[PDB]
């Protein structure tokens, strides 16, 4: 098992560190995996790429989730964590993780 | 294009967009082509070349057809579509009848000659003749073959399929050969789509008058899609089944002028003995 770099900030003021760059390319490589991989319990269905398919449809380009989801056991706590202390610093990497991830799946949405 | 795709019958038929769920399933293909609603909802003369041949080429690909034709250019002036000339000239010689037959004749005549020459008024004339009536039958079209589905007109009575109505959409377009032949297509596939094991018989259609020609219906029919041409001739026998149940005694009341024979006039009185007399026929055939 490597070195979780995320779980040693918990005590810090998190606005101090996560300009760190080895720290926004963790977090920013974390919640990809988040927006590919989570499972709503008791369900089969990636909830979040039902959602981008769904959103491309409409061609809308907002992207709604949940801090439970975030929060819970299959989300990623650290992040659920780190996002109220820090969120103008927080959003930013978030949203350049949801643009890669769109722009994977619809080659067309640069239009 | 979002127009021109919502009334033809290939992507009404993949949506089934006479139902409820039509607009998410084209919106959903629109995003699996990779296409922009704003691309599709602006005029197609708006967009830059590149794009258009780009999305001309999406939907080429998706519609798979090996459809080719005639492209005539004069100058500086709008490039012409053969297909879309002969639809103008078709809708301004059929329609409507309440006009004289050379005075639909001279009409025709004038829309041919317009479609070689820049001149001002007669791209003019050719454009508005595009943008009211060519729209207006297909719009007119596709509505029928909804209500039709969505209100189950039709009906199996024996050996075919048959389709009434409460009230005709618009009676100026029911006794041009264009709009029947197309509508009678449109609605026989749309009708079999939905449910297995409709392929195997032919459909009867059958569309009332009023006015100066109150107390009457037009009647033609379309054979069965699982038909097999043994080359590509496409020969048809339901006009020769209505011309002879017309032989049958006592008579009916039958109108038999047309060149075409599977289109005829009936009297509304003799429609249930028309209904006997048919099947009849068709399972004397069958025996």
């Amino acid at each position: 098992i490597p070195v979780d770099i995320l779980e040693n900030i918990r005590g810090r003021t998190i606005r101090d560190h996560v300009s760190d760059e080895a720290v926004a390319k963790e977090i920013e490589r974390r919640f990809k995996n988040f927006l590919r991989s989570f499972h709503e319990p008791g369900n089969k269905q990636t909830k979040y790429i039902q959602m981008i398919k769904s959103m491309a449809a409409d061609n809308r380009e907002s992207l709604e989730v949940s801090f439970t989801d975030l929060s819970d056991d299959n989300g990623e706590q650290n992040i659920s964590y780190f996002l109220p202390e820090a969120p103008n610093e927080m959003l930013a990497i978030m949203d350049r993780a949801a643009t890669e991830v769109v722009m994977n799946m619809y080659p067309f949405y640069s239009r | 294009l979002f127009s021109a795709m919502m009334v033809s019958e290939y992507f009404s038929i993949k949506t089934k967009n006479w139902t409820q769920k039509g607009d998410v399933n084209i919106r959903h293909l629109l995003a699996q082509l990779g296409i922009t609603l704003h691309e599709t909802k602006q005029k197609f003369e708006a967009l830059p070349t590149e794009q258009r041949n780009l999305v001309v080429d999406v939907l080429e690909k998706e519609m798979d057809s090996s459809f080719a034709t005639f492209f005539g250019t004069l100058g500086y002036c709008g490039k012409l579509s053969a297909c879309d000339v002969a639809r103008a000239v078709t809708l301004r010689l059929e329609m409507p009848k309440s006009e004289t037959i050379m005075n639909r004749f001279r009409s025709g005549q004038s829309i041919l000659r317009s479609s070689i020459t820049g001149e001002r008024q007669d791209r003019l004339n050719l454009n508005n003749t595009f943008t009211s009536i060519c729209q207006r039958t297909l719009q007119v079209s596709w509505k029928t073959v909804a209500a039709a589905i969505n209100q189950s007109e039709i009906i199996p009575n024996g050996p075919y399929y048959l389709f009434s109505c409460s009230r005709s959409i618009d009676e100026d377009m029911v006794d041009s050969r264009h709009f029947l032949y197309n509508t009678a297509g449109f609605m026989i596939r749309a009708f079999a789509s939905m449910k297995k094991g409709r392929t195997t018989k032919p459909l009867i259609a059958m569309f009332p008058l009023t006015g100066e020609s109150a107390g009457w219906l037009v009647v033609t029919g379309v054979m069965p899609i699982a038909t097999i041409y043994e080359d590509s001739l496409l020969k048809t026998c339901i006009g020769r089944a209505f011309e002879r149940v017309k032989k049958m005694t006592p008579p009916l009341r039958i109108v038999d002028d047309y060149f075409n024979s599977d289109i005829i006039r009936l009297k509304s009185e003799d429609r249930t003995r028309f209904i006997d007399f048919l099947q009849t026929v068709f399972e004397g055939t069958s025996n």
